[PDB]
DNA sequence: TCATATTATTACGCCAGACAGGG
DNA sequence: CCCTGTCTGGCGTCCTCTCACCTATGA
RNA sequence: AUGUUUUUUUUUUUUUUUGAUUUGGUGAGAGG
């Protein structure tokens, strides 16, 4: 199986898994603390942002690849700001602070 | 972009700011059509409408007005994803307090209004009444009321009286809780008060409540006014595949609450009476309570069938939960999968990756590669030419390949090894090819295992897996210095039978002018691959500095020598290939070659090495036959030797002469040496077999049997393996765990009969629910070593100190186990070693000890190095780079920037597969004899007796080098004396255990003070012997009157004065504690050495048990100051015991249980890490009592332990970094002139600055005090709640960060990985150095 | 079709952490 | 009042693949 | 040398760009 880009989930803005449904492989827990055991910060960052989660990043990704520039510009994942609202609709007001 | 996550409580001005629309109705949708509810949940114009710039109902179908909202559709008019950034909010008609702050543990509103948790639900739940400012009555404001308790009020206290129930009444005694004044109440409670228990009640008390005023916290935040609800977009409501909608649980749980919330409204306006509207407000209160954490109240609410429904924490926590599903784990685009194979024509930087698969992953690169050229126009046209695969685009697949790595994956990783970037191959077929070497650091058979591809996609990714993370780059584990592309098993399979020899060949003898004429013989069919021959080699040996010096020899070696000598590179001498070459001999020929000629020979040499042993095994036709196995031709007459012993000892149990115990003792015994001799038979006859003559007579030789030489390499097979197909296979035993007398006779040859094999099963069912069973704890243990370690980062080059471990080689008591070598290897030492001579500067003290230091230490045989270790590293907020040490992977020093922290955790618990989970001294070598810990006294006969139980006995070499070492008790008898010279195999030590020794000092008489036959002892005369001795009772035999009585001997002279101790002026009394017995009675006189009383008495857990710091159940007790010793209170719970020092103060005590067999005596001074008693040592003591570095040889020592029984070899920077991560919390002592607290606990680094930057000023700094938590404990106390919410549990730690008004100055690993952007490590070590250098 | 709103099983194994009881 | 059983909560391995099954009521 | 010398309705509207190819929990079983 392979996939390069194609559906995702609703809830959450990553691809979906499985072969039947066209989806991407689960870059787990402990592959990330193997790439944070290198210092795999760039090939992590574009591995959890614009391969997968950010709406804005992957979009300018596929058209900086197919321009012929590979250059991310990466944002902040989807599933994080729906950490954010879940938490927030809790009785708790969680925050992100100065420039 | 932005700096920390401030996390706080919502005020209902924040939650009414947060939203855009009253969410009213709980009418969810249509749902006989298409649209939603106007306005219900899913409302319109609370959100948004859900066609993009389209007003749902109808107006706007272009892009000119985007926001006009007619009343004919109450819309707004945005984009899709707006309604998911969008909330609502439910005005709770009743107010209902907050579930995680009232049930937290302990709850928020629970240690905050000094009320009981249970008094504080009974309330809650409409069950119990509370008093608010009553006035002029008889009534407490914190005190509660009954309705027996209210009815009486009622009546009584009618006019000014204030008595509610609910969140309201709750509410209203926060809201009127005036902060500060508690505060200076509360710090005054604490400075006029004594009781321990009190005192930490109080502060734990107090230190939230200053807490909550430093922030912006307010204390009616607590309870729930104005619920939110979270966006639609995020609680999706999607049909499945028919015509029915599959709704979330949390529309469920929100339609309820609205629910409930209209019908208190509607009985609120009815006027309904009391009970009605206490259930309502009751089913309100629960409603809430079960949406907030669904299940934390009583039986949680369920839908279809009888599951619970998920809620918003269960949305949050849990293995599935937002942290660890979808933000630490993503799933990712441009990735593959699927079924792994062998190709072993690649070199090892590359892989074979399919046509199809690499057609998938590189879409958009053939895209572009394919708009560049203009084959094509538009993107459309491009994709239905790969989606046809026409004839020209396998050539821009070529072309998009050629230098672009792939991260290769398998499926469990357990260390950085484990994910692996190569370049490409391309492969007709659908699988991947991988280079073989690499399996043994994948842990990758090829029995269907499977392997992940990811594409990294920008440069600087393409550059860190060329750089970083390419196949070539990991040639050593980062657990050690041992290589991990060592050749596993058909290639040292081919060297052994490669490089070999037999006594007669083609070719015996003759002479060779190089190795290239050898492989010419070998090949025309001339000579044979094993056949001595003197050739010509030319080896090159490096002598000069830099400079390759050639020596040409003969050597009398043999064709397969010099046909593999044609493939080593010029630097290696030719004994790296003179050998027999197994398994150990080839992975120190690629290690010599790493460290002699460096990486990339070492790398074409490692291939050159898997080409030629591929290719002579493939020659060498290594068969396994049945012949090949060899009974033995002893083995049936050692079987019927086994048989007549066991005849003859059930002949003895029928006869009763023997019992049973030591029957079944003889028994075992026995088929373990018949065990043992059947497999030297077979091990005989297996490795010297061959017997072939050469020109005469006969001449043996080591056997070309095949499962020999499959034992002998090392390629697959142990001694035990080819023992078990050879030889009897053992004992084995039962799952009672206690072991069968009657073994498996038969091995795998011959058959198995049913009951060897049914016992042969019981056998190997434990193993496989062992291993089945052990992963998960081990994978557990491994989460929780990379989350306690998650921060900390090599952040400078040099802290700046003289303090280090001191690293000796260690010694159990057998011979010398671990070398220093294996220790000091590449870690800089603190203060320069000494030569051994005298006072020489031999290394300087800032010197990475590398191979040709250690070489130069092991020739000067230098004793303990004093070393770096990272517990005593100075940097705030890291570890500097000498204190780490060696990179380990890379030859030279740690770089600054590498998470080191990650890599040690993963070292440590990568291991944990392999780990398992469920009289006197005698000398071996000769040397000599030198004593520490050591007070003694020689006897009348002149054998040195020791007046100090803690001596340690050293053998030291004639060289200065400590060789052994023992524990002697108090009071044994020692054969030798110090600084002596012994014989090897002479017995030097010798006591009594049973007995514990009451020998002196000085000579004399004996009395019997207070020794009074009847109540103090009895009179207890030996049956059998005659020779009576008088019984010293216990404390607890005897009876009140007499119990205060203390029996003890006190020797005095002729006269009957008394003989004092040879430097005091007291006598020598010793007290008899209880069970002893009198061995010399009155007036007899005594020696040194003689007694005066007679005194009659791991695997895997064990490392989680290390790092999670429990206690084991019955701990070594210790003295915590110095001086004399004395007992206290006869048995009221426990037995007292009184330390007074000799200078100190006194006051310390500590009630001793019982039960324990002591070992101090009354007249003996104890000191700070000195035992009082036996057993295991918890590490809080060892912390507390004798030091932080005592601590750390400890642990490293108790967890080498472990991995050096199962076998495994890790180097101690990576246990040492992990008890850094275990220590680093501290508690305050003395306050000093500093800002914080008496016993508050605060982390090391902040106590650190903060008096380091005041006693750089005039005022003296503050004295702390080291904590040791455990590492579940330690990770989730810590400074950023990110880290500690991603990890265990998110309940209790997002409210204790909320309540505290928390922020994450985010500066750590998993913050970053959560928060998406670079890591603060490896190579957005420098975009960190660069932000905060812009601040 | 369109609002009404929650009851008659037990059978893990530590391991911390808080709580009423009593010498 | 300091030990103490006793009770309550909170953990318990990663990755993948196949299949089936989904609230009752109701004038 | 010369041409108002057989006229009659045998009739004028495009594509337009502006947007995408759509699948959530529970439980059971297998591979490594
Ligand atoms: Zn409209
Ligand atoms: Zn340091």
């Amino acid at each position: 199986h392979a996939r390069s880009t194609g559906s995702y989930s609703l809830v959450t803005q990553q691809p979906l898994g499985g072969k039947a449904q066209f989806g991407g492989q689960r870059f787990g827990e402990m592959e990330v603390w193997a790439l944070e055991a290198y210092g795999a910060a760039y090939t992590l960052q574009e591995m959890l942002t614009v391969k997968s989660d950010d709406v804005n990043g992957r979009t300018k990704m596929y058209k900086n690849i197919v321009d012929g520039n590979h250059q991310m510009e990466p944002g902040m994942p989807e599933s994080f700001n729906v950490l954010l609202k879940e938490i927030r609709s809790l009785g708790i007001n969680i925050e992100l602070e100065d420039e | 972009e932005f700096d920390a996550i401030k996390i706080a409580l919502a005020s209902p001005d924040m939650i009414r700011s947060w939203s855009f629309g009253e969410v009213k109705k709980p009418e969810t949708i249509n749902y006989r059509t298409f649209k939603p509810e106007r306005d219900g949940l899913f409302c319109a114009r609370i959100f948004g409408p859900v066609k993009d710039y389209e007003c749902l109902c109808g107006k706007y179908k272009r892009l000119k007005h985007r926001g006009v909202i007619c009343e004919k559709c109450g819309v707004e008019v945005t984009q899709t994803k707006v309604r998911r950034e969008r909330m609502g909010h439910i005005e709770l008609a009743s107010p209902t307090a907050h579930i995680w702050f009232l049930k937290s543990l302990p709850s928020r509103i629970g240690l905050l209004l000094d009320m009981p948790l249970r008094d504080i639900e009974r309330v809650l739940y409409f069950e119990s009444y509370v008093v608010i400012e009553g006035g002029m009555t008889n009534l407490e404001r914190q005190q509660i009321l009954t309705e027996e308790q209210y009815l009486d009020a009622l009546e009584e206290f009618g006019d000014e009286f204030d008595a509610k129930m609910g969140a309201e009444a709750i509410q209203a005694l926060l809201k009127s809780m005036d902060l500060e004044q508690e505060c200076e109440q509360l710090r005054e409670e604490l400075n006029e008060t004594n009781s321990e228990t009190k005192r930490k009640k109080l502060t734990k008390r107090i230190k939230l409540l200053e807490a909550f005023v430093q922030s912006g916290n307010k204390p009616e935040w607590m309870i729930l006014t104005v619920l939110p609800v979270l966006p639609p977009d995020l609680r999706p409501l999607v049909p499945l595949d028919g015509g029915r909608f599959a709704t979330s649980d949390l529309n469920d749980l929100y339609r309820r609450v609205i629910n409930r919330n209209n019908r208190l409204k509607r009985l609120l306006d009815l006027a309904a009476p009391d009970i009605i509207v206490r259930n309502e407000k009751r089913m309100l209160q629960e409603a809430v309570d079960a949406l907030l954490d669904n299940g934390r109240r009583g039986r949680a609410i369920t839908g279809s069938n009888k599951r619970p429904l998920k809620s918003l924490a269960d949305m949050i926590k849990g293995k599935q939960g937002r942290f660890r599903q979808n933000l630490l784990g993503k799933r990712v685009d441009y990735s593959g999968r699927s079924v792994i194979t062998v190709g072993p024509y690649l070199r090892l930087h590359q892989c074979g990756l399919p046509k199809k698969m690499a057609l998938e992953l590189f879409k958009p690169f053939i895209y572009g590669k394919l708009e560049l050229r203009g084959l094509a126009t538009t993107i459309k046209a491009a994709k239905k030419m790969v989606e046809r695969e026409e004839a020209v685009v396998w050539d821009i697949l070529d072309e998009v390949i050629r230098e672009h790595p792939v991260l290769l994956n398998r499926a469990p990783t357990l260390h950085r090894l484990g994910i692996q970037a190569f370049e490409p191959v391309l492969i007709e077929g659908k699988a991947i090819q991988l280079h073989p070497l690499v399996c043994a650091a994948y842990n990758a058979d090829f029995d269907g295992d499977q392997m992940a591809v990811h594409v990294p996609l920008t440069l600087e990714a393409q550059l860190e897996a060329r750089a970083l993370m390419m196949s070539t780059n990991n040639i050593l584990s980062p657990a050690n210095g041992e290589p991990i592309i060592v050749p596993s098993q058909d290639v040292v399979l081919g060297l052994y039978y490669m490089t070999r020899d037999c006594v007669n060949a083609k070719g015996e003898g003759m002479v060779l002018t190089g190795p290239k004429e050898a492989e010419r013989l070998y090949r025309s069919g001339l000579a044979s691959l094993h056949a001595r021959v003197k050739v010509r080699i030319t080896e090159y040996e490096k002598d000069a500095n830099g400079e390759l010096v050639a020596k040409t020899s003969l050597k009398d070696t043999t064709v397969g020598r010099a046909i593999l000598w044609m493939i080593v590179p010029k630097g290696l001498p030719y004994s790296i290939v003179n050998q027999a070459l197994g398994k150990k001999a080839i992975s120190k020929m690629l290690n010599t070659c790493y460290r002699i000629l460096g990486l990339k020979p070492t790398v074409i040499f490692a291939d050159q090495i898997m080409y030629t042993g591929f290719a002579y095994a493939a020659r060498s036709g290594a068969s396994v036959g049945i012949d090949d196995m060899v009974i033995p031709e002893k083995k049936h007459e050692i079987i019927s030797e086994a048989e007549a012993e066991v005849a003859e000892i059930q002949e003895q149990f029928q006869s009763g002469l023997v019992t049973a115990g030591e029957r079944y003792n003889k028994v075992i015994d026995i088929w373990a040496a018949a065990n043992d001799r059947v497999s030297k038979a077979m091990m005989d006859n297996l490795q010297t077999e061959t017997v072939i003559n050469r020109d005469g007579q006969e001449e043996k030789q080591v056997s070309f049997n095949s499962i020999y030489m499959m034992a002998d390499s090392g390629a697959r097979g142990s001694a035990a393996q080819i023992r078990q197909l050879a030889g009897m296979r053992g004992l084995m035993a039962k799952p009672d765990g206690s072991i069968i007398e009657t073994p498996i006779t038969a091995n795998f040859r011959e058959g198995l009969n049913v009951l060897q094999y049914f016992i042969s099963t019981h056998g190997a069912r434990k193993g496989l629910a062992d291993t089945a069973l052990k992963t998960a704890n081990s994978g557990y243990l491994t989460r929780r070593l990379v989350d306690v370690a998650q921060d900390l980062v090599v952040t400078e080059d040099d802290c700046g100190t003289h303090e280090g471990i001191m690293m000796t080689p260690v010694i159990e008591g057998g011979d010398v186990k671990e070398p220093l070598r294996d220790r000091v290897l590449g870690r800089v030492t603190a203060e320069d070693v000494l030569k051994p001579g005298t006072a020489d500067i031999l290394v300087p003290r800032n010197t990475l000890l590398h191979e040709q230091w250690c070489d130069l230490l092991e020739e000067n045989s230098v004793d303990a190095v004093k070393v770096r270790s990272v517990v005593s590293c100075d940097t705030d907020f890291g570890v500097c780079a000498h204190c780490y040490g060696r990179d380990l992977a890379r030859g030279h020093i740690i770089n600054k920037g590498e998470a080191i922290g990650v890599i040690a955790a993963q070292s440590i618990g990568e291991p944990g597969t392999q780990l398992t989970m469920r009289s006197s001294i005698q000398v071996k070598n000769k040397g000599s004899i030198k004593l520490s810990n050591v007070k003694s006294v020689v006897n009348s006969s002149g054998k040195l007796v020791i007046t100090s139980r803690n001596t340690e006995l050293k053998l030291i070499d004639e060289f200065g080098r400590t060789k052994e070492s023992y524990k002697v008790p108090y009071g044994a008898v020692l054969a030798k004396g110090d600084g002596e010279q012994v014989a090897g195999g002479e017995t030097v030590a010798n006591w009594d255990p049973h007995t514990m020794p009451v020998i002196t000092e000085v000579s004399g008489f004996v009395r019997f003070t207070d020794m009074i036959d009847g109540q103090t002892i009895t009179r207890q005369t030996d049956e059998l012997t005659g020779l009576s001795s008088l019984v010293v009772l216990d404390s607890a035999e005897r009876t009140a009157g007499g119990k205060d009585l203390r029996p003890a001997l006190k020797i005095v002279d002729a006269q009957g004065n008394d003989v004092l101790i040879p430097g005091t002026d007291m006598p020598a009394q010793y007290f008899l504690p209880g069970k002893a017995i009198v061995q010399l009675e009155d007036g007899v006189q005594i020696s040194s050495g003689d007694t005066l009383a007679r005194i009659p008495q791991g695997g895997l857990p064990r490392v989680a048990d290390l790092f999670e710091a429990r206690r084991p159940k019955e701990p070594a007790i210790l003295a915590e100051i110095s001086g004399i010793v004395s007992f206290g209170k006869e048995t009221k719970g426990k037995r007292r015991l009184v330390i007074t020092p000799v200078d100190g103060s006194d006051p310390y005590e500590e009630m001793i249980p019982k039960w324990r067999q002591l070992n101090v005596f009354e007249g003996e001074r104890v000191e700070r890490g000195d035992v009082i008693s036996d057993g295991p040592e918890a590490p809080h003591d060892i912390l507390r009592l004798r030091g932080v570095h005592a601590v750390t040889r400890y642990i490293v020592n108790e967890v080498q332990d472990v991995y050096r029984l199962q076998g495994v070899k890790i180097n101690d920077k990576h246990i040492e970094v992990i008890v850094r991560q275990m220590l680093r919390k501290a508690t305050i002592v003395n306050a000093g002139s500093s800002d914080f607290l008496e016993g508050e606990q605060v982390e090391y680094s902040r106590v650190k600055i903060a008096n380091r930057e005041l006693e750089a000023n005039g005022k003296v700094g503050a004295t702390y005090s080291r904590d040791l938590l455990g590492i579940t404990k330690a990770s989730l106390a810590t400074e950023s709640f990110i880290s500690a919410a991603s990890f265990q549990e998110t309940t209790r730690v997002l409210t204790e960060a909320a309540v505290a008004g928390k922020r994450d100055e985010l500066r750590g690993l998993k913050e970053n990985v959560i928060v998406g952007r670079l890591i603060p490590a490896g190579t957005g070590y420098a975009y960190h150095q660069d932000r905060m250098r812009r601040r």
